[PDB]
Formats: structure tokens, sequence, C-alpha cells
């Protein structure tokens, strides 16, 4: 357990030190939240499951719905920047700022 | 009425699919609410031993089963046969 | 008379009136130490109350 | 704070303990001040649509004027027992716990000094 | 109840009460050329409803009691001043185009609510989009600065694509050594002494702009004054009118719905005329505004809204 | 003579007599609710 | 964009916070916050300009990741004494990640650099609910959590919020972000008390959004989103004055007007909890707040600004203001500090 | 009315106003000792109640 615990939980630090640096796109930082999310999701799978917290079991799914339904909509966002600009570079958006 | 059966035969040609579904629909929540054997659902499936059925001990009370199960006391399911 | 083309003039005094009302319910609100005061401490004739 | 104490009805607005309580007056700096308030709103709305002041409801006024008051009755009628509970729960621990409240007050003046500081 | 929402759910739909003559429909020209007699007689030859061309007051005559005012209470436009002696500090020769232009921008808006409601056609007249067509003579000439005509696009950037197109314009030609005879043909002083270049600039700068980005938008009918004169043979042209590329098409009833509740508030539409944007020839300054709005609500009938004027009626104007 | 007609230009007499009908109860029930209360108030405690 | 969609959408946004309420666990009150993320996305994106589909990606990533690093306190917490509540002997750390979320949830110390510019390029309709509703799920998160915050860090963010929601107010010149920038101001408050007597922070909560919807609802009468574009309105409304006035002078805490009161009755708090240092800054710097207040005031009302020539068309269209919800509002604000004592 | 009404009504305030001043220094100090050792009813932050466990046998020993 523990020997994967922090091992996750800094594989978790790393995605969240992913996902604050970019680099020229804004799929990638949106696509590294999710092993932010996966990282997320196991070390909950394994703490409900070592725990025998069937009751518990549920929740891996409750979120896993959500890991994509606010994923989706973030997907969504892209095709209606691509559509503006057609290019998905995070340094093309800085008018919101006059 | 006509207004409503002309419909129905209307949509129906033009549409048999949803029909079905429409009222698969329906028509799977209409039968168990008409059923006699809805009630054994869970009686089959309440009465099953996953679990090792944990005893009690005898103070002079509860006139239940005894020891040797084998005696018709307590809930000794045979309508299950004959079902 | 007609629509009244003065009657404001009735209003302020009006609130005068009021003033004294709520000064004085302020007043019976207090009411306690009437008499218990050691300056005073005077027990009137037969009669009642003091304030 | 107090949300989490025995004999606590959650979600019970008007407790229907509070109903040993006395009631507000009816006429009180609150009300009758929360009266007019309502009769200044609806003077201001009708100051906003470009309607005449001080008339052009003649029943939005009136509706402001209780709906607010019968709301103010309630509330007041809902902290007067909030205050109520804020000294009864606290008399209560004095009692309990007499060892750490004790009362020495003071001394009088002759028995102390305090230093002249003289201009 | 106002439209509202609740009346598109309980039904007010729109296109349940379209028509193929439901259809907003324009006409241009120049400045004496037809459409007093042409749009009206189009109207009756098919069924729909008229408006006239925009004045400078019809905002003023579609109020209260529809009268008109002062001209500084509706601008300070003087059309008669104006064509007598532009190029004065004193900036007529925008204020009487902006002032015009937001007033064709509510004639137009006055026309989608009931384009909206019993569905009819609508005969406009020389309808926005074809306003710049005075601007750009004007600027071709000495009469406005540069800085003063963006201005005006700016704001036509504004409200013009919040709307939608007039949908089967119509245009009438005509050879500009005609069109300044026919002013002295009417006895008018002021339209005369007006340059002639002018009036030429006004329709080379037209077909060079106007005319080619609506025929994409819209279908134009560009006619000549004598194949008018004859609005038998153009009603009937109109019912071959195949209506395709333009946004009609491209939107459900629920455009209508936020389109709708867009016009129906009248301030609403005109939010980005009155922008901040401060210009010597526009910008009035306090006290000349400040004295006029007060002696306007002192006038007899507004004072208030719309529904309470003891002066002009309104028995119940304690309740209603 | 308000050319574009108001929407108020008779009353709305639907919620008037309405809105007045939900005050008079607000008044009533307000009332009513007091006095029990303040004589509730008496004999909950001794008086 | 359809009534099926809206009453639906609306739905959602009510559930989030509710569910958030209304619920016990962690978790149940994790996907609160994103029903008031997934209901946002799509009334921020209605025009369909660039100037939203920026904000909501601006917005999303920001208010995702926070969603994230809130989802991991709550594993952690399930790790450790596994159960799904902050019982009482949690890590402090793993608060100092809820915390470090929420904070940018709401926007505090850095992490409000994002929610003016999301204010910016919006309506103000769908700018409402950043601040006002959406603003209450993260601290129903939060009011459970009563004692056991860090009150070191907790501190560090009001003034940080203070200073830069203040500093940030004096610059700009959109009516958009300065209410923006107001509202990390009115955070502070809202959250340096939070620890010491946190049924005074649900106040400045209630009152925050009785002061900013009035003044949206004020925004919304003329879409107006700029100083000069109000400053007009002497020639367009000039009865809203005298509310818009005591509505700024009271959300910028002046006496007589209720605004003063959270500022006030915090600060018997604080001083009576042993900070005489700290608290002072804020109620100075409190005082910035006015100056683009008093500032704009003065555009306002205090002197008519020059209007356009072509708003004489504006003084004919019977406008309509809403009942219920400016005037009810903005009188239970501006003159009700003298019950105060029944508010608290 | 005269300073026979003045005198004694200002000692009523007075009964009223410094008895204030003790109340709030008890109801602060009350305050203080409630937090730090929870005894009374203020301060009393919830737990996970006793009545959503079961009591039954589940597997031997649990
Ligand atoms: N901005 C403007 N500049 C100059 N003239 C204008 C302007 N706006 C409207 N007009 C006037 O509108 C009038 C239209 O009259 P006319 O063409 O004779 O009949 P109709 O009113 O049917 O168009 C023209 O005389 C024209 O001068």
């Amino acid at each position: 357990m523990p020997s994967t615990f922090f091992n996750l939980t800094m594989a978790f630090s790393l995605s969240l030190l992913g996902t604050l640096m970019f680099r020229s796109h804004l799929m990638s930082t949106l696509l590294c939240l999710e092993g932010m999310v996966l990282s997320l999701f196991i070390m909950t799978s394994v703490t409900s499951l070592n725990s025998n917290s069937m009751s518990s079991m549920p929740i891996p799914i409750t979120i896993l719905v959500f890991a994509a339904c606010e994923a989706a909509v973030g997907l969504a966002l892209l095709v209606k920047v691509s559509n503006t600009y057609g290019t998905d570079y995070v340094q093309n958006l800085n008018l919101l700022q006059c | 009425a006509g207004r409503i059966s002309a419909f129905l035969k209307n949509a129906w040609a033009k549409e048999p699919v949803l029909v079905v579904s429409f009222s698969v629909w329906g028509l799977a929540i209409i039968m168990p609410m008409i059923s006699p054997y809805t009630k054994y659902a869970s009686m089959i499936n309440k009465a099953t031993p996953y679990n090792y059925p944990v005893p009690v001990r005898d103070d002079g009370n509860m006139p239940d089963v005894p020891s040797h199960p084998q005696d018709p006391l307590g809930p000794s399911l045979d309508w299950l046969k004959n079902l | 008379q007609l629509l009244r083309e003065h009657w404001v003039h009735i209003l302020v005094p009006a609130g005068f009136v009021f003033g004294c009302y709520l000064d004085r319910k302020d007043d019976e609100k207090l009411t306690a130490f009437r008499n218990k005061s050691m300056l005073f401490q005077r027990e009137l004739r037969p009669n009642e109350e003091v304030t | 704070m107090m949300n989490g104490r025995p004999g606590h009805e959650p979600l019970k607005f008007l407790p229907d303990e509070a109903r040993s309580l006395p009631p507000p007056k009816l006429n009180d700096p609150r009300l009758v001040y929360m009266g007019l308030l309502g009769y200044c709103t609806g003077l201001m709305d009708n100051m906003l649509r470009m309607r005449p002041v001080m008339r052009a409801g003649l029943h939005r006024q009136l509706l402001f004027v209780t709906s607010f008051v019968f709301a103010g009755y309630f509330y007041l009628k809902r902290q007067n027992y909030l205050y109520a509970v804020k000294d009864h729960d606290m008399f209560g621990y004095i009692k309990l716990h007499p060892e750490d409240f004790p009362e020495k007050e003071k001394k009088t003046y002759a028995e102390i000094l305090e230093p002249f500081h003289p201009v | 109840l106002r439209y509202g929402l609740l009346a598109a759910i309980l039904g007010d739909k729109t296109t349940k009460k379209l028509h193929e003559y439901s259809r907003v429909i324009t006409v241009d020209g120049n400045i004496c050329s037809g459409k007093n007699k042409l749009a009206k007689e189009i109207a009756q030859q098919l069924g729909m409803k008229h408006y006239p061309e925009a004045g400078i007051q019809y905002s003023s005559t579609t109020t209260g009691d529809g009268r008109p005012l002062d001209i500084e209470f509706s601008g300070s436009c003087s059309l008669e001043k104006f064509y007598d002696d532009p190029k004065s500090n004193d900036g007529n020769s925008y204020r009487l185009q902006s002032w015009l232009y937001a007033s064709r921008l509510l004639q137009y808006a006055d026309a989608l609510e009931h384009l909206l409601s019993t569905g009819q056609g609508v005969v406009l007249e020389r309808s926005i989009y074809s306003d710049f067509v005075f601007l750009e003579a004007m600027y071709n000439q000495g009469y406005i600065r540069k800085q003063c005509v963006d201005h005006y696009n700016e704001i036509k950037r504004l409200t013009l694509p919040e709307y939608l197109p007039p949908h089967a314009v119509i245009y009438i030609d005509v050879p500009v050594p005609e069109v300044q005879s026919r002013i002295q043909k009417k006895g008018d002083p002021h339209e005369m002494k007006v340059t002639s270049a002018y009036l030429q600039d006004i329709e080379n700068a037209y077909k060079k702009t106007f005319l080619p980005k609506m025929s994409e938008m819209c279908e134009v009918l560009v006619y000549d004054s004598w194949e008018a004169e004859d609005p038998t043979k153009v009603v009937e042209d109109i019912e071959y009118l195949k209506y395709n590329k333009g946004p009609w098409l491209k939107q459900d009833d629920w455009t209508f719905h936020y389109l709708r509740m867009l016009v129906q508030d009248k301030t609403e539409v005109l939010n980005y005329t009155t922008i901040p944007v401060y210009l010597p020839e526009i910008t009035i300054g306090a006290h000349q505004g400040s004295r006029i709005y007060n002696s306007f609500r002192e006038l007899p009938g507004r004072k208030y809204a719309p529904g309470y004027n003891a002066e002009v009626g309104d028995k119940w104007i304690w309740l209603k | 003579f308000y050319v574009r007609e108001p929407v108020n230009a008779k009353p709305n007499w639907l919620a008037v007599g309405l809105s007045v009908g939900a005050s008079v109860f607000m008044w009533i029930y307000l009332i009513q609710t007091h006095n029990e209360d303040v004589l509730e108030y008496k004999r909950r405690n001794g008086l | 964009m359809n009534p099926i969609t809206l009453a639906i959408i609306y739905f959602t946004i009510f559930l989030g916070p509710v569910i958030t309420m209304s619920s016990t666990n962690l978790m149940l009150m994790w996907v609160g916050l994103e029903f008031s993320l997934l209901a946002i996305i799509p009334m921020l994106i209605n025009k369909k300009n660039p100037r939203s589909t920026e904000a909501a990606t601006k917005y999303f990533v920001t208010q995702a990741t926070a969603s994230m690093i809130i989802l991991l306190a709550i594993v952690l917490n399930y790790k450790q004494l596994g159960t799904w509540m902050f019982q009482q002997q949690t890590n402090g750390l793993i608060l100092n990640m809820t915390l470090m979320a929420l904070s940018m949830k709401l926007g505090l110390a850095p992490f409000h650099f994002w929610l003016p510019e999301v204010t910016q390029g919006i309506p103000l309709h769908m700018g409402l609910i950043l601040l006002t509703w959406q603003k209450i799920a993260p601290l129903s998160i939060l009011i459970q959590i009563y004692p056991l915050l860090n009150s070191t860090i907790i501190l560090m963010l009001a003034i940080t919020s203070i200073f830069m929601g203040a500093w940030g107010g004096l610059n700009q010149t959109q009516m958009r972000k300065i209410m923006a920038y107001s509202s990390i101001a009115h955070m502070g408050w809202m959250l340096a008390i939070l620890p010491y007597n946190p049924s005074l922070t649900l106040l400045n909560l209630m009152i925050y959004i009785i002061l900013t919807a009035p003044m949206f609802m004020a925004l919304m009468l003329n879409n107006s989103m700029t100083i000069n574009s109000i400053s007009l309105l002497w020639n367009k409304t000039p009865a809203m004055l005298t509310m818009i006035s005591l509505m700024l002078l009271s959300l910028g805490g002046l006496p007589p007007l209720t605004g003063f009161l959270p500022k006030w009755i915090i600060i018997t708090e604080l001083m009576k909890n042993n900070c005489l240092i700290m608290a002072t800054l804020m109620a100075m710097m409190a005082l910035l707040n006015l100056f683009f207040y008093t500032r704009l005031i003065y555009s306002t009302s205090l002197t008519m600004f020059p209007t356009n020539n072509n708003s004489k068309m504006m003084t004919h269209q019977t406008k309509t203001k809403p009942n219920l919800m400016f005037s009810t509002l903005a009188i239970m604000s501006t003159m009700t500090l003298p019950l105060a004592p029944q508010l608290i | 009315d005269g300073p026979e009404k003045n005198y004694e009504k200002t000692l009523a305030i007075l009964q009223i106003e410094s008895e204030k001043a003790e109340l709030r220094l008890k109801e602060q100090e009350v305050r203080r000792l409630m937090r730090a050792r929870g005894d009374g009813p203020w301060y009393q932050f919830p737990t996970p109640e006793k009545e959503f466990i079961d009591h039954s046998p589940k597997a031997t020993p649990d």
C-alpha cells in the first residue's frame, strides 16, 4: 500500500506540477488534468478496497462519471477555440485583459 | 375516438420501431404492477444464505426452531417447491 | 374648503407631541429607584407616587 | 456556534419553545421603522419606473408596508429567543461551574490607592 | 403579458403566424426618386402594411400624443438649414445623420414587432443599410471629419448585425442630371442650392458598397424610373422572388424570441447609440441638456411614465 | 393621448383586489397569532 | 436557448450549493461544486463571441484543478482515519490544500487574477451568479470546518485579498471588474473572521449579495459596463442615482449605511481575540475601497458628465425595471444598520 | 417634573448600564472556557452518529 500511495501521490504531484506549467497548448493542460483525476481514482479504489469498504465502493464511479462530464465540456471548449483561431495555443487568448 | 386511432395506425406504419419502444417502455412497468409472482422476487432472494446464520442461546423463551433444525418450526420454506 | 393646499402645518407639531409621549414612554420604562435613592428617600403624605 | 447544542430542533424557525417568551409590542423602534422602511420602498420603485411618487400604486405600498412587517414580527420573535438562549445557556454554565468565576468585586476607595497623577 | 417567455410556452409563436407575404421589404433610390407612389401602392397590392421614410422626428411621432416637438428636444438637425450652409463648426452634418440613423433603426425595429405579431410584410423605404450612402458622398466632399465617420460605422458595427437583413431590397437608379431637375420641379427652396456633385457622389458610392454586399444577403430588384411608374409588374416580380440566400431560414422560432424580446425593449435597442464617445460635434454639455430634460419632463404629457398623466387622461392614476 | 397604447391603460383588477386580499389576511393572521401568543405567554409560565 | 434547456440549467445551478448544503460526506459536498461548474459554462457562452470562449477556459481550468485539489484532500482523509469528513484530527497540509483550492474557487491572494478577467467579457446576468450564489457552495464546504483551519494562512489570504482586492479596484474603469475586485475585498472580511465566530461571515455574504445584485440589476437596466457609459445616467434615469449613491457608499462601509456593520462587527471579534496589529490594516486599506467609489460617484450624480445627443431618443421609450428586486433590496440595505442587533 | 425625577432616573440607567459591562466580560470569559475545554453546549462540534451502524453479525470477529 504505502509503497504505492506515495508513488501515486508523487505522480499526482507531477500532474499538478504539470497542469500549472504550459507549453503552448490547452489540450495537454486539459489532458494532464485527468492523470490528476486517475491518480485520485486509483488511490480511492485502493483505500475503499483494502479497507473492505464495499459501502464506499460506489463512489469511484460517482467521481468517474464526473471525471468525464467536466472533461467533455472541457473538450467542447477547444472546438470553440479552434473554430475561432484554428490553432489551439494558449498564447493566442490574451484579450480579456483590456 | 377516431382522432387517436388514426394517429396510432398512421404513426405505426411510418414509424413502427419507436412504438415497440414506447410500448415496451410503458409495458415493462405495468406487468410487475399486475403480477402474482412479483412478491416471490424478494422471498426467493431473501432466503439465500450467502452468510452463515449466526445462532442464539436458549434463555427459556423464543419458541422457534430447536437446536437440531429438523423440526418443522421456523420458516422451513416449502412453497419454493411446487412454486 | 378646497383640496387642503396647506395641511403640513399640522404635521410637525404632531411630532413634538409624539416626542413628548415617547420621551415619556421612556420615563415609565425606567421607573425604578422611584424613591430608593439615598438622597431623597422621603416617604410621602398618604398619597401614591413621585415622578 | 449555537447550532450543536442539545434541545435543538434543526431548521425549526420558531422552535415551539420560545413560545414561553413575551412577544413583541407591535409598536417598537424597529417594526414601525420597518413599516416606514416598506413605505420608502414602494416610494422608490415608482420613482425608478417614472411613476408618480407618493401615489401610483396605493396597493403596492401597502404590500411592502405589510410584507416587511409581517416578516419583522416573526424574525424579531426569533432573535428574542436567541439572545434568551444566549443568556439561558450562559448562566447555567456558570452555576455548574462556580469554581472559576469568583466574586470579590473590590474593596472601597479607602483600603486602596491610586497614583495621584497630579495635573 | 408583454410577450414574456411564458407566452412562448403557452403559444405565441411566429412560424404559426407567418405568410408568404410575411416579408419585410424595402425601397431605395435617391432624394426625389419614387418611393411615395411606389411604397404605397405595394402594401395595398399585396395585403401587408406600410411605413413612410424616417423623418427627423419619427421618435416623437410614435409616443405620447404622437406630436412633433421643438428642434432641441429632437436632436438639433434642421435639415432645412443643412443644405444652405454646411461646413460650420456648429456641427450639423453628422447630428443630422446619427439622429436619423437611430430613427431608421427604430423604424426598422418598430417593424419587427408587427412582422413578428400578426405576421405581415412591412414596406419600408431607405432602410438602415443604405444610410452610409449619405455619408460617403458627404465625406468625399468636405462636410465631416474622418474621426467622426468612425463613430458611425462603429455604432453601425454594434447594432446592424444584431438584426436581420431587409429581405428583398429594391433600388431605382436614375441619372444625376435628372434628379437635380426634379428638385426644381418641386416647390422647395432648401432642397435647391445643393451641389450636384453630391448627388453624383451619392450613387457612385452606393453601387460600389451597398449594392454588391446586399445581393448576397438579400435579393436585389434594380429598376429604372420609367421601368417604374407601373407597379403592377413589380408586384408580380416579388411573387417569383424565390427566397433563399439569407439568414431568415437558418433559425428556429427561438431566435425570434430573443430577437423579439430584444426589440420590444425600444430602450434596449439603443444602448449602443448613446455610447460615451465624446466628440465636440455631438457632445452637448450638461446645462444645455439638463435644461432640456427638465423642461422636457415639464412638458404637457410625459412628466411620468406614459401610463400615468392626469393632463392627457389617465383617470385611475393611482392603481393601474 | 398615448399613440402607442400603454400596457397599463385599465387597472390590473386581477391583482389589486388580490394583493389587498393577501394583505388583510397578512394583517389578521399576524394579530390572532400575537394575541394567541400573549394569551399563551401567560398560561405557559405562571402569568 | 430553449426553455427546456433553461429550467434544467438554472436547476443544476440551484442544486450544486444545495447538494453541498444538504449533505454530510465530502463527496456529495464536492459534486455540488460541479453542478455549480457544469451549469455556468453554458451561459457564459451565449453570444459566442471570443470574449466568452476565453473566459470559460480561463474559468474551467482554474476551477477544475481546484475541484481536483479538493478531491485530493478527501481521499487522503479517507486513507487517514477512513471516513468521509474532516473530523477533527486531520493533518494541516491537507486542509492547506483544501483551503488552497477554495481560494482558487473564489480568488484571494494570488488566486484572484482570474475572477475579474472572467467577470470581464461576459453579460451581467450570469456575471451576477459568479459572485453571489456560486460563491456559497465553496463556503458550504467551509462553515462545516468551523475550527481547525490553519489560522496563520487564512489571515494571509485576507490581507493579500484586501490589498489586491483594492489596488486593482483603483485602476479599472469597467463596472464589471470593479464589482469583481470588491468581491475579493469583501471576502477577507468573509474570510479572516472565519475561525472566529463564522455566523458573522454568513452575514457578510447575505449582505454582499444584497449589495451587488441591485448594482448589476441597475447596470442591467441600461447595459452600461463602464464609468462613462454610466456617467450619463442623469439623462437616462436621474432617479436611480439616489440609490446607486447610497448603494456604493454603503458597500464601502460608512457607518449610517449598513455595510459598515460587517466591517465593524468583525473587528469586534478580532480585537476581542487579541490581534490589534492585523485587522487595523484591513479597515485602513478598506478606506481605499472607497476611493474608486468616491471617484465613481463623482462621475455618477455629484456632477453631471456630458452626454450624447442621441440620448434624446432614450427619453421616450417607457423603461421597465423589475419589482421586489432592486428597491426591496436597496432598502434592506443602506437603511438597515440600526437593526444590527436583530441581524446579529 | 424635577431633580427628584432625574437623579433617580439616572441611577436606573446605571443599574441597567453597569450590569451590562459585567455580563459581557462574563459572556466573553464563558465563551473562552467553553472552547478550550468543550464542556458546555457551545462549540460542541459534531461527530458521526452511533445510529448508522449495524450491530448485527457480519463475519467472525469484526
Ligand atoms: N441624411 C439626409 N440627408 C439629406 N436628405 C435626407 C436625409 N435623410 C432624409 N433626407 C430626405 O428625404 C427625402 C425623401 O423624399 P423623396 O425621395 O422626394 O420621397 P420619399 O420621401 O418617398 O423618399 C429627400 O428629399 C431627402 O433629402
